């Protein structure tokens, strides 16, 4: 259907019901949570504004053995359209953890209600690092090169969040960290510059150990990641390029803007000292003369 | 004085100019002087004159860094 998904923008709300949900249906111990996500599409930048869970029962053994009690979504839903009717049925939340080629069957299921292709947004609920705890993952049937007689398939798909304003002023209204990922100040900054250093380094590892295993292991030759690597290989960086040169440039000026910065905050703190010793020889009088009253005083 | 007022300068000039007595003398002069680095040239025995080097442009350079 729409093949119109090329972004994926989150509500935190939705995180937090899905978050939530999961312990007032109370499942535990890898046993799935579908519910559905509600929001605006036929539309480039997608919209996951809300959501509302359906109980979702799922055997242990297996994951072509499930239940799923279709005749409630319908009647659920038509409830939920009187409170906003803006929305829509566009898809469904998974409990994480993680990815299964089970799910390409579930979604479908999906796609009967739906006039768009469902979105299958994992959130995650495990929050296993800082790092955002959504992969989003469409299912598209697409043909391949290799010989594959249409492959059905699902292809990862950018998360970000953006709260609304109403959201929002919730989200700032519940913290009351002193907060990090500010930028702010030089401080926040400066641990920012190493923070990314061994963000790269860790990311940049497990690319390496990966390429290993392609052809040590028998991982499959995914022409795809090889691909993408080229970009990186041709669109990375060079010296002796008359470039170079012009960093020196303006290395130069901005180096020269701090020293006269420098001086000039020398001369302000400096009218100050004064200020301080213009006082201190003042109170040297009162000081004296302190003495005279007590005399009275006594 | 002789290097900054001429670039290029034959070695028989300088002689004139300091009263200094030979050729081999003003060698001898200018030789101890660019170790310290004062005059800052380099003489140029083949062509029997005396290049000045400091020449400027040291933005370019990481130098006012």
């Amino acid at each position: 259907m729409s093949l119109q998904h090329e972004k994926v923008t989150i509500a935190p709300l939705v995180l937090l019901s899905a978050l939530d949900h999961y312990e007032r249906t109370q499942t535990k111990e890898n046993k799935r949570c579908v519910g559905v996500i509600l929001g605006d599409a036929n539309s480039s930048t997608i919209r996951v504004t809300n959501s509302f869970a359906l109980p979702f029962e799922e055997d242990e053994k297996n994951s072509d053995v499930w239940f799923l009690d279709h005749n409630y979504i319908e009647n659920m839903n038509e409830m939920c359209k009187k409170i906003n009717a803006k929305e829509k049925l566009i898809g469904w939340y998974h409990s994480g953890p993680k990815l299964r080629a089970s799910d390409l069957k579930i979604n479908e299921l999906f796609k009967k209600y739906t006039q768009n292709n469902p979105l299958l947004l994992i959130v995650d609920v495990k929050q296993q690092g800082v790092g955002l705890p959504t992969d989003a993952y469409v299912a598209i049937e697409q043909v391949k090169d290799d010989g594959t007689s249409t492959e059905k398939t699902f292809l990862h798909l950018p998360c970000t969040i953006e709260a609304e304003e109403a959201e929002e002023i919730g989200v700032e209204h519940l913290l009351r960290d002193v907060r990090d990922q500010a930028a702010g100040g030089l401080s926040i900054r400066l641990t920012n510059q190493l923070k990314s250093l061994k963000g790269l380094q860790s990311k940049l590892k497990d690319v390496v150990e990966y390429l290993d295993k392609v052809i040590n292991k028998e991982l499959p030759i995914n022409h795809t990641i090889l691909g993408k690597l080229q970009d990186v290989f041709n669109l990375l960086p060079n010296l002796g390029t008359p470039d170079d040169d012009e960093i020196d440039v303006e290395n130069h000026d901005r180096i020269n803007i701090s020293n006269n910065l420098q001086k000039a905050l020398t001369v302000k703190t400096n009218d100050e000292l004064m200020v301080i010793y213009i006082s201190n020889l003042v109170r040297s009088i009162i000081a004296f003369d302190d003495l005279i009253e007590n005399k009275i005083q006594n | 004085i002789i290097s900054l007022t001429y670039k290029k300068i034959s070695l028989r000039d300088i002689c004139l100019k300091l009263n200094l007595d030979s050729e081999q003398t003003v060698e001898y002069m200018v030789s101890r002087a660019i170790r310290d680095g004062v005059i800052e040239a380099k003489i140029n025995h083949e062509d029997g004159f005396i290049e000045t080097t400091e020449l400027l442009n040291i933005y370019d350079s990481e130098d006012p860094q």
